[PDB]
């Protein structure tokens, strides 16, 4: 029961040696590039999505100017400095929430400690996570070293939207962009981390993970977690999926193609035992959707599926082939109508079955006759 | 007004809503839903008075003590009243917030911890989810009352910790009844009132001695002449007065007794105006009709919901499209989605 | 750089900083005002204490070997660690370049430092008059002159002090509102005739660091810059322009009634009907009559206050009002028993000298009550 | 003595132990696995619907987490530290309501707060509850203290709905989605406590009061305490059925027999007599929509007949057999819009009304 | 109004009164979310009055004998009562007659007359907040600590000002760094008998615990680099004091 | 290459001369027979839209309200009057940026100020 373990893999498992950033190669290069060069600009300005990697490639590259000396291209052994960055001991090394300095009087204080430079280091890096919350007048006043700053002091400033911030900011020095991480590197990630856990894994899990993480190994590792809490330590298929909730996309094709083949009785059948396997309907929507989306898709080029869909995807290649677009559409626009009214139907069954029969009943080809 | 007004039919909910504080498994929560001037107020106010009051008389409050003498004089410490100001229209967070710091400290008169929401659709979200934890777990001896219209228009949080106790609007006849006991004059109109108010007698009473009911009979003949001419631009100085919802509610009741005139049935709520009836189902064709009905609905909810909302442009605006309806040839809206 | 080496006493450290720290600190607009200025000459180490307008310098005695330098040392700071060190510990303070180290018995201490921001020459006077007026002269004639001058006033040149030497003697003159001081001291001095304006907060300052009536000073003042040496440490302060009214024209203007007697006695009498004195118009009415003066109030308590007083009188009956917080100020700087009142008319002018000595003289434009 | 002894059952009846929790096993075991084998996140975002149970999960997640019997799936239950939590009297669990406390000074006075050592127990634990209302400032600050906290830091987070967050905050903490309560789960949980507290009662009401209440255990037990006010303390069929005012399905085929075919004036008449009785409107609207459901089963396969009551299914096969599936789609969709839009409706009769004449159009 | 009745009532010199409210009062909490935190625990047992206030960082405990044989209860007084308590009690007259009911308090100090009402709720016990295994003792004057305290926060960090102590065989050692990057480090001769620990406190509390003590000889009670700090007089036990350290 | 470096181009190319200005001829042109004819007003406010020419015209009106060739309409830009003022240090001339000083205290300050005749030019300029 009670332990001394654990270190929440996003929390252990975070890149110091420039070879654990995963993806984001333009970053990686053009850092490396500067620093082996010596050509370092005075602000950083990190743009992209949600867990991609901008606070450790930050952590990253404020360790790799300062550690025990030595220009280096990140790589650094037997770093002290180094150390104390990846321990939380600050050294020149300033995070600073911006929220909590919105007011152009605290981005002022911060200007006029500008000048404190040797402080057990050679650079002294700022830290302005979401900066794109600052006030107008906080980024004048900041404006003003960002042109001429010290040359001791280095500013890197992270964001997630670039188009809020002011434009004479975002042209100062550099902006730089991370691109989302595809579910291929997730599951890469996923897998070796699992690996040096010594906890096996199911790659129908991984790839499962993958794709349900919106491409930020951050979501990714949360969810993975969270799924080697709901097994014991031991990650597999049907535990990932009943923890995801996302019910058969078999048991929702094999739906979908009753309704095209306009066999009420068999979408009763899937329908209950569906319901028998305790899904949730509006999962069961969403997933159908999902599926006349990809239908839709595959009408236009052959590459909509993804890797995983090589399960199924003779059967999207006969339901593209049989079925014409505007009866897709006519299927498409029938279930999102049916999921838009489905928290006021009767019962969330009650509506989805609705929604198909009604998709039945208003069947292009073969309607139920009266 | 003073102590506002109690109200005949009111006396047996009372009762019932007594006796569950009285066996003292009283839910410290209770969200009265009554339509506006029914007379949920008087409800309230009678059951924090029994609640309060140190000595709680058999169905009655006290007869004579201090403890509900302060709250006479609407001075008590353990009560709380939460109304947004005279001058504004939403209550904030900092009122109530201010209420529930107060309420963590005891009970100065000894007795219970009384609380009370005036209007609960008027709380701002916010100050909705300050008051959540207020209202889920309460201290001892403390009590909570809350006002609606509708209950499904608040959070979806706030009425599931509350008991949804609900006021129904008394038999017509026993309405008819005592509105021709306080005011006098045909039963028309009394029926009239109590069909367009969905039956609150107050709201009746709020008709008669407010100035709409005049406006009213002005739309009215304004209406006389609009729909036999199809000239409803002349309708926008009747449709004016900071009433727009409720002159487009009466409107939207005109149009409804028409349709209902159309597929004839027994009953219609507009009484008072049968001409005009007929010669609204005379000239206006169903499809036409529901398409108009249909407008007049929109607009009085687009002009109750957003505030600051230009009015005249709003009204303007929809009686061009009215008359643009009335020429042949226009394709009419159908609601969906 | 140059480095500095102190070892130097705790007490006799603590004076001069604490004295200096008049025109330090006080909301600091710059990262300079706010700190003190340390510079090592021969034997004495110099504290310049600086706003822009008053610069004190504080002469503390070397008595080790020290170092020479100067630094800016964070005023505040420096003041609070030379306070709360044990009594009597020598503290050790050395120039560690950019920074400020400071050691005493078993702690240490550690402060930035600016190096140069605050030398320019800093000052500039013409000395017209050079009296050594000692101690006691300019301790009583500032403590009998201050009052309370002009807060937000319009009229700038009221704020500070009128300085005319003449003659031996030396008149000093201040106008506020109803209120003027006047104290004629006779240095004894053949001195040249001059007149100068002096800031208020320059008068406040140098009467408070001035105490211990001992030493005759060394006073050097000018048109733009007046220098005051009291006895080890050193004042200098602007000075304000001319626009000031003539002393010579609103002291003399040919009083015609004339009174006396006792002055803690109108103290006491002015204290009691302050009590009821109209609150919204501070003064009181003053009944004159021979040898009688009666003091009457009436407060918007509708409560009425009345004292009778012997105070010798030989004009006419009259009727002046007053405010009493202005004569309570010319009765307790006039640090006498004694005092004459003259008066002139209900609008015009109440002058009141000290029954002691000419010396001492004050004027109070009279009340409408 | 008179300080009312007497709680409502929606917290009387809350869990106090993992083997109280009706139903959310995929969140239970994924719990009580974690605390056991030594994998303990210091975040976690409990997201679900009203009256399921976020609150009570997180406080049975706080007990495990800081007693003192080591760190168990199971507390103990007996000891300080569990009993001050239930209590809600312990230190190092915090309740902050996030609707006061979202301006800058309150956030920066938690994460002022955050930097210290704990008190009594082993973590010092923020329940913050509502988060989807932090004002943007608020969470800003609070990304730090949420992502890399110090050792004896867990958050656990409460929030209505997931949508009002930034995905930023959703992604740094361990999302549990909690499941609405299916109404077997409502109505055996029900039965086990009015069983408990010697509360005659009778499956019926209980199948009707779990059917009322979509899936929200509080909501059963508020219509519980509701349906046991009035009705001499006990729950009965009848009584339930008033307090809601729900209708029986023979009311309500009228209404949809008369209204396919087109007789207006018995359609108008019905409203009006119901109106009599005074029920309540979305009522009738979901029994028309269920009726309807029901008539499109029968057209689909005719082996789902109306067996449930199996009354009046004479009038069902009768009308199955009448009307094309397009004409009930197109009444179902009129009548569901209606629905829709009661709120939004003048009144609630007015705005049935016009959904009824609105269904009235088709010739 | 008819008044109410006490359940618990007393009679204290105005020294024993003043002496509790100025050894605790600093230690408790204002605005703090913890309701229960915003105020003051007057607990009484035997005859003896123990005064217990908390802000989750602190804990000030001071029990003083009275004589009278006490019931055994407790009660919370907010912030405003108590301060406006020790504002009314200032002379020297003996009575100070202390009626605790269920929902409000009242001292009646001759003329004046005091009135609060009580935070409902129940304070957390100040016994499991105290270390009971103390194995690292540490002890030295009064004063010698105060002045050092104080003359080593003077250039510490403005909002939260955190210092370090090291304690060690040799000495005991307290640093100090601003964001400034200002460094301050002194020395003091305490007597100990075991091996280094190094801990992190806040100067605030610690110099408000030593100025608020006053007594001549103190000792410290230590743990853990984590846990619970136990200072109290060397030469009595009426009052403790705790002080959660600081994370660096 | 590292051209502006050394000097910002707004602070490089700050206007010394009337001519210097491009765009705002409508309020040149009025300065310029303001000062030559003497209708000077006691007070004098711009109003634009950021780097739009508000301290440049300030600056330029101070150089010909107090030029040492007298109140002039086309500033010397040589003289020790205007090259103080070019530099940044004029005695009297007084510039505030109103962002960082919104107390009452240094507004007072200033206003103090107003009243003593100016060090070395004509008129007192803030
Ligand atoms: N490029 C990456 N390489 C390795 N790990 C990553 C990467 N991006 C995210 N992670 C994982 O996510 C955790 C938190 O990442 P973070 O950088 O905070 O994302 P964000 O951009 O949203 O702040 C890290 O500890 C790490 O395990
Ligand atoms: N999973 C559950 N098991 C048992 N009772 C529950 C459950 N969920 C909710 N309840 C009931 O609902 C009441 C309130 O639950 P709570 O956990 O506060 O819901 P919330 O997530 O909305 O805060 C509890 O007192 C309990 O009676
Ligand atoms: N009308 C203009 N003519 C020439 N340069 C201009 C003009 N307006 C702005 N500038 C340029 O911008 C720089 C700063 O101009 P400034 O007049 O200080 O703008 P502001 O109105 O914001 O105070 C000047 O040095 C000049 O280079
Ligand atoms: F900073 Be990330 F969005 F978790
Ligand atoms: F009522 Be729960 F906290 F959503
Ligand atoms: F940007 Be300007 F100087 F107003
Ligand atoms: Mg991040
Ligand atoms: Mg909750
Ligand atoms: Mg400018
Ligand atoms: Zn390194
Ligand atoms: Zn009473
Ligand atoms: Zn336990
Ligand atoms: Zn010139």
């Amino acid at each position: 029961g009670p332990h001394m373990s654990y270190q929440v893999l996003a929390r252990k498992w975070r890149p110091q040696t420039f070879a654990d950033v995963v993806g984001q190669e333009h970053v990686l290069t053009a850092l490396a590039n500067g620093l082996s060069l010596g050509r370092i600009h005075h602000a950083y300005l990190f743009s992209g999505t949600r867990g991609v990697g901008k606070t450790s490639i930050a952590r990253l590259l404020a360790k790799g100017l300062n550690c025990e000396t030595g220009i280096t291209a990140t790589p650094c052994g037997v770093c002290d400095n180094c150390r104390e960055i990846e321990q939380g001991r600050f050294v020149d090394l300033i995070e600073i929430d911006a929220a909590s300095r919105t007011k152009v009087e605290d981005t002022r204080d911060l200007l006029d400690n500008v000048q404190y430079a040797p402080a057990r280091g050679r650079f002294k890096v700022y830290l302005i996570d979401e900066v794109h919350m600052l006030s107008r007048h906080s980024f004048n006043a900041l404006l003003k070293t960002l042109e001429e700053p010290p040359e001791h002091v280095k500013f890197l400033l992270a964001t997630t939207d670039p188009q809020k911030l002011p434009v004479t900011i975002l042209s100062r020095c550099l902006q730089f962009h991370l691109k989302a991480l595809d579910v291929e590197q997730i599951r890469h990630q996923l897998e070796h981390i699992l690996n040096e856990e010594h906890i096996a894994h199911e790659p129908r899990a991984l790839q499962l993970l993958a794709r349900a993480a919106e491409g930020s190994l951050r979501d990714a590792l949360s969810l993975t977690d969270q799924a080697i809490a709901s097994g014991d330590g031991q990650v597999s298929t049907q535990a990932v999926s009943a923890m995801l909730g996302t019910l058969d996309d078999d048991q929702a094709l094999s739906l979908v193609e009753a309704m095209v083949e306009a066999n009420g009785e068999r979408v009763m059948a899937l329908i209950n035992e569906a319901a028998a396997r305790g899904i949730e309907w509006e999962a069961l929507l969403v997933e159908m959707l999902g599926l006349l989306h990809r239908i839709a898709m595959v009408q236009l080029s052959p590459a909509a599926l993804g890797n995983d869909m090589a399960a199924i995807e003779l059967r999207m290649r006969e339901l593209a082939r049989t079925i014409p677009p505007t009866d897709i559409q006519l299927y498409y626009q029938t279930l999102l109508i049916g999921r838009k009214e489905l928290p006021y139907a009767p019962d969330r069954r009650m509506g989805v079955e609705m929604t198909l029969l009604r998709a039945l009943a208003f069947h292009p080809r073969m309607p139920l006759p009266e | 007004g003073p102590h506002m007004r109690w109200y005949p039919w009111l006396r047996p909910d009372f009762e019932k809503l007594v006796a569950s504080y009285q066996a003292g498994r009283g839910h410290h929560a209770l969200l009265i839903q009554a339509l506006p001037g029914m007379g949920d107020d008087a409800l309230i106010y009678a059951l924090s008075r029994y609640l309060l009051c140190q000595q709680p008389q058999g169905h009655k409050s006290c007869g004579h003590c201090r403890g509900c003498q302060l709250m006479q004089a609407g001075t008590h410490p353990d009560y709380y009243t939460l109304a947004p100001e005279k001058g504004k229209n939403t209550l904030g967070v900092d009122a109530v917030r201010e209420v529930t710091e107060k309420l963590n400290e005891h009970a100065r008169l000894g007795g219970a911890k009384v609380v009370w929401v005036t209007d609960a659709a008027l709380l701002t979200d916010a100050a909705a989810n300050a008051l959540l934890k207020t209202l889920e777990e309460p201290p001892a001896e403390t009590w909570f009352f809350l006002a609606t219209r509708e209950p499904e228009r608040l959070l979806a949080t706030l009425r599931s910790r509350c008991r949804l106790h609900y006021l129904a609007p008394p038999p017509e006849q026993y309405a008819v009844t005592w509105l021709s006991r306080e005011v006098t004059m045909s039963q028309d109109a009394l029926l009239a009132a109590l069909r367009l108010s969905a039956g609150s007698p107050g709201a009746a009473l709020a008709l008669f001695q407010g100035d709409n009911w005049q406006a009213r009979e002005t739309l009215c003949q304004a209406l006389a002449y609009s729909v036999p001419s199809g000239d409803w631009y002349s309708l926008l100085a009747a449709l004016n007065h900071e009433q727009a919802p409720a002159r487009l509610h009466w409107l939207a009741t005109l149009l409804m007794d028409a349709l209902k005139r159309h597929h004839g049935a027994a009953q219609v709520t507009n009484v008072d105006v049968p001409g005009l009836v007929a010669e609204l189902a005379n000239h206006l064709s169903p499809s036409r009709l529901q398409a108009i009905l249909g407008d007049v609905c929109h607009i009085r909810e687009q002009l109750m919901s957003v505030t600051g909302i230009n009015r005249e442009l709003l009204i303007t605006d929809l009686l061009l499209r009215i008359e643009h309806y009335l020429q042949p040839g226009v394709v009419l809206p159908v609601p969906h989605l | 750089g140059p480095h500095m080496k102190f070892t130097v006493e705790r007490e006799h450290l603590l004076k001069p900083l604490q004295q200096v720290s008049g025109p330090l600190g006080g909301r600091p607009t710059l990262p300079i005002l706010g700190n003190l200025l340390l510079q090592v000459a021969d034997g004495t180490l110099s504290l310049t204490g600086t706003d822009l307008e008053m610069e004190m310098v504080a002469r503390v005695a070397l008595v080790q070997p020290h170092e020479p330098g100067a630094t800016t040392v964070p005023a505040r700071k420096f003041f609070d660690i030379c306070r709360g060190l044990p009594e009597g510990a020598e503290i050790a303070v050395q120039l560690e370049g950019e920074r400020m180290l400071v050691r005493s018995g078993r702690s240490r201490f550690s402060l930035s430092t600016l190096p140069a921001a605050d030398f320019p020459n800093l000052d500039d006077w013409q000395s017209e008059v050079e009296f050594t007026l000692p101690q006691a002269t300019m301790k009583r004639l500032i403590e009998a002159t201050q009052f309370s001058m002009a807060h937000q006033d319009v009229r700038y040149y009221l704020n500070g002090m009128l300085f005319e030497t003449e003659g031996e003697e030396l008149r000093t003159v201040a106008t506020d509102g109803h209120r003027l001081a006047v104290c004629s001291m006779p240095i004894g001095q053949s001195l040249p005739s001059h007149s100068v304006i002096v800031p208020r907060k320059g008068v406040i300052e140098l009467m408070r660091m001035l105490d211990g009536g001992d030493n005759p000073l060394r006073v050097q003042i000018g048109s733009n810059n007046i220098r005051a040496h009291v006895g080890d440490f050193i004042f200098t302060s602007k000075l304000v322009d001319g626009r000031f009214p003539d002393y010579r024209r609103v002291l003399p203007k040919n009083p015609d009634k004339h009174l006396e007697a006792g002055c803690d006695l109108l103290k006491q009498a002015f204290a009691r009907a302050a009590i009821l004195s109209n609150e919204k118009f501070r003064g009181v009415r003053l009944y004159v009559s021979e040898n009688q003066l009666k003091i009457t109030a009436n407060n918007p308590e509708q409560e009425e206050a009345e004292e009778i007083l012997d105070v010798t009188y030989s004009g006419a009956e009259m009727e002046i009002g007053f405010n009493v917080s202005y004569v309570l100020d010319v009765l307790n700087a006039l640090k006498c028993e004694n005092v004459r009142m003259m008066l002139t008319d209900s609008v015009s002018s109440v002058q009141i000298e000290d029954a002691a000595s000419q010396s001492a003289a004050y004027v109070v434009m009279p009340m409408r009550l």
